[PDB]
DNA sequence: TCGGATGTATATATCTGACACGTGCCTGGAGACTAGGGAGTAATCCCCTTGGCGGTTAAAACGCGGGGGACAGCGCGTACGTGCGTTTAAGCGGTGCTAGAGCTGTCTACGACCAATTGAGCGGCCTCGGCACCGGGATTCTCGAT
DNA sequence: ATCGAGAATCCCGGTGCCGAGGCCGCTCAATTGGTCGTAGACAGCTCTAGCACCGCTTAAACGCACGTACGCGCTGTCCCCCGCGTTTTAACCGCCAAGGGGATTACTCCCTAGTCTCCAGGCACGTGTCAGATATATACATCCGAT
């Protein structure tokens, strides 16, 4: 009979570990590739300092809990607890960077 | 020359972003649209960033030109000058 | 009625057509002369002055200036002839 | 108050008033300065400061820590209402996001 | 050769906490957090001034210009508090 | 045998009729009285200029047809056609213009 | 001169007509109060907005050009009243 | 071009010159002006003008008139995601929407 | 009395040298005045303040050409790019 | 599937007031010359950013059981669109009053500008404690068993 | 309802370490003073549009009755993320290297601010006239109860 926890229970203790946090979310070493990425598509030969890409992760983790946030509002419109597409791209055009 | 880099924003990152957001179950194809908007913003983001350090003859780009670009967006940021 | 050679040399540079643009007025230029005649010039058709900067937008955003079905009957036509300007 | 002193303290302030004044006029807003409006200025940056260092204080306090951090700031900033309003769209570095559960999210027998 | 100057409102925050808080300490991130704070909030109202005497062909960046462009940019209670205490400064000042 | 059309078909049509049309939709009458009451609230005797009742009016109709435009795709997405306030509130939230 | 609950004056097919150009068909019967409250709230700030603005220039009368000014001050820019 | 005639005329563009020199002197943006900035101001302005007028002449065109107005306008700027990406926030007067009905919002094929 | 200034006149001309035919409103008019207005004042006041982070004190051309980069969407800003430089050029030879 | 019923697109007279064009001038724009300082350009230096191992290991991928939740369908009883008669108050017109917006001229207290000056504030170093963290113990939700 | 086992969590203590804060050096930006050209305050004058009123027409709102679409709740089904256990890999921490360009200073020049004179492009003003609003008469697309 191992111990087993009903689903849910554990995602609800992580919303609070993961509020009551501060630190960095997505692995830093990927995302500042992916940045080299972007900036390589842009124009080659670019160089980051270690400021330019932690303010971007920054902003980008802020960019997205607020765009998880809105999701999380159209998902309870729906009477649904389960983000869906649509949730997503309701939410990208009301807060108007789509149209 | 490196690429196909976007699959670096992983499974459990995408679910911890969102699990911060205060959401419980996700489904499968969330991850993908995630990825398309993340990497959207970052176009714009790094479009705005390397036209400012374009401007100023500097082949290397720096956290003020960053947020200026941020700020131009309507996107300011504390925390790293200005 | 399929023109020779002479109706598909270019009223401007007196080139043949390679990947060629259809304007709405129906006049046809070549890539490398349309760009020179839209990104030097005025932004004017060449043959009747007439401005689709709008339509230009419209249509490369998606690139879809090229007239697919006129260039595969010129490649159909005129393969090596067109393959003669493809060296620089 | 007529004194020969700092032109701040002469307006009993904390905050640089001849800096202010400077920024006011090489910052290019307009030609002319006049010589009470980076008094004004300095004062309102005043009472704005004061009063986000008090939330973000009382917040440190109510956390046991005796030093302010940005988790500090961000929650002065978001639990106030008119401090949000001012500052609601703005996002903080390292500045985590309130604890706030959806009503219907709660778990139920 | 000697390193450039650069200016901080950090000695100014720090006297203001200690004249609220005299026992509480603040790090360097939320000092940078601050500083940025106070450039942010000084540009609204110094643009908003600017823009506001640009309006009515003025010249001169007068107190009752930072006045109104505070009543226009702060929500009101935030508001009438800053134009009450601006107006103790400046007639202190120039008293 | 009277004629009567079925609940929604004349709903279209007028739609279509507002939608390609450019008309004023609120009497200005009205509008310049509770225009002139939040006014007298703000401070007492001031004067209008007909150009800026114009204005306002102009800026409220532009501010109810956006709303109307999202709370209606915010309605639609909960599988319904009719606009109920918790759509308006919600579209408000997302929006950002209530917090 | 006070005025008494004018916010009716916003008369129900005011707010069906601009619904109607807000793409609906199907109307909820108490729309009606939080779009006049919502109404209610823009105003007021885009009032306060213009009457400080004509406060600033030692003028009783607001005219269309502080109202546009309002308006672009809130991210709300309008075209067709000068400047 | 050494033609000692208008700037406008001079520089081949149709907005003036000396006019905008002159807010930008008297706006308040820098103390001092580069001399080659308004030309180029100018002519960014009149691509963005004959963009616009041009849309709205085919727009009023195919609505059979002769005469653009702020309908047409509207229609022009909104037709086109371009020019409404950089004019989203505005409104015109008297401009009305785009003629167009949610996909679900339209009534079933029976 | 005085004096008003604005560029009627010249959005007029414009129109009438795109399309030969077709008047234009007096109110839409004040919409293309509006509109001249309000794009001069985003690229001055974009120019001043990138002008300003580079701790420049003039206006130059490429000034104006960044802000138009900047402001106007992608293929619109390169359109404006291309013949505002060509002006420009034209302008000194 | 179909034939009335109805709102909509289309063609023609008409007439009118906003739109397109001539005028004078004047006030802002163009041209010549001067001055001085902002910006470009050479050099250089040293801060830091890219590239690179290499051991560890926390976290990501993968598999699997399953139970919560998405979703389709049924049914109803409500809420709201539709249409018509009533009433009401908007919209237009016309007139009359004048407070205040706009314009002019005058005088001056406010503020730009430049030389001298000295201390406020920032750069660099040193230091003592506030909190990070490991380790332990009591507390505390959570799930199954009746 | 209940009670008990089991992971997870709050509380308490010792160790330590780097960074927040204080002190010294000192360089340059704020202060003070005086002067002078002037934007602005103020007084005065005009006359426009805003305000207020009247009366008339009728467009629109309003209320009621009604029939029907559907919002919501319930039920059943299935399917697919969640939680957990196992395995792997690249993130990561620490260290090391090279060079390159960001940043800084010093010099030179040429590019724009300023001044003045002169002059015509645009605008406030006045005037002709047809593009489009308005009414009436048509045909046509589309709807709906009924076949
Ligand atoms: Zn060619
Ligand atoms: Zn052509």
């Amino acid at each position: 009979k191992p111990h087993r926890y009903r689903p849910g229970t554990v995602a609800l203790r992580e919303i609070r570990r993961y509020q009551k946090s501060t630190e960095l979310l997505i692995r830093k070493l990927p995302f500042q590739r992916l940045v080299r990425e972007i900036a390589q598509d842009f124009k080659t030969d670019l160089r980051f300092q270690s400021s330019a890409v932690m303010a971007l992760q920054e902003a980008c983790e802020a960019y997205l809990v607020g765009l998880f946030e809105d999701t999380n509002l159209c998902a309870i419109h729906a009477k649904r607890v389960t983000i869906m597409p649509k949730d997503i791209q309701l939410a990208r055009r009301i807060r108007g960077e789509r149209a | 020359v490196l690429r196909d880099n976007i699959q670096g924003i992983t499974k459990p990152a995408i679910r911890r972003l969102a699990r911060r957001g205060g959401v419980k179950r996700i489904s499968g194809l969330i991850y993908e649209e995630t990825r398309g908007v993340l990497k959207v913003f970052l176009e714009n983001v790094i479009r705005d960033a390397v036209t400012y350090t374009e401007h100023a003859k500097r082949k290397t780009v720096t956290a003020m030109d960053v947020v200026y670009a941020l700020k131009r967006q309507g996107r300011t940021l504390y925390g790293f000058g200005g | 009625a399929i023109p020779s050679l002479s109706e598909c040399q270019c009223g401007i540079c007196m080139e043949i057509l390679v990947e060629p643009v259809t304007l709405p007025c129906n006049h046809t230029l070549c890539k490398p002369c349309f760009q020179s005649t839209v990104e030097k010039a005025s932004l004017c058709c060449p043959f009747c002055r007439r401005r689709v900067s709008s339509w230009t937008r419209y249509h490369t955003r998606r690139n879809s200036l090229v007239n697919v079905e006129l260039w595969t009957i010129i490649q159909k036509h005129y393969p090596r002839e067109c393959k003669l300007r493809a060296s620089g | 108050s007529a004194s020969a002193k700092t032109r701040s303290s002469r307006a009993g302030l904390q905050f640089p008033v001849g800096r202010v004044h400077r920024l006011l006029r090489k910052g290019n807003y307009s030609e002319r300065v006049g010589a009470g409006a980076p008094v004004y200025l300095a004062a309102v940056l005043e009472y704005l400061t004061a009063e986000i260092l008090e939330l973000a204080g009382n917040a440190a306090r109510d956390n046991k820590k005796t030093r302010i951090i940005p988790r500090h700031l961000q929650l002065a900033i978001r639990n106030d209402e008119e401090l949000n309003k001012l500052l609601g769209r703005v996002t903080i570095a390292q500045g985590g996001v309130l604890p706030n559960i959806q009503a219907v999210l709660l778990p139920k027998k | 050769r000697k390193r450039s100057r650069k200016e901080s409102y950090s000695i100014y925050v720090y006297k203001v906490l200690k004249q609220v808080h005299p026992d509480t300490g603040i790090s360097s991130k939320a000092m940078g957090i601050m500083n940025s704070f106070v450039n942010d909030i000084f540009e609204r109202i110094a643009g908003e001034a600017s823009r506001l005497a640009h309006y009515n062909k003025r010249s001169t960046i007068t107190s009752r210009e930072i006045q109104t462009a505070v009543r226009l940019l702060l929500p009101g209670e935030l508001a009438k508090h800053a134009v009450s205490e601006g107006t103790k400064a400046v007639t202190k000042y120039t008293s």
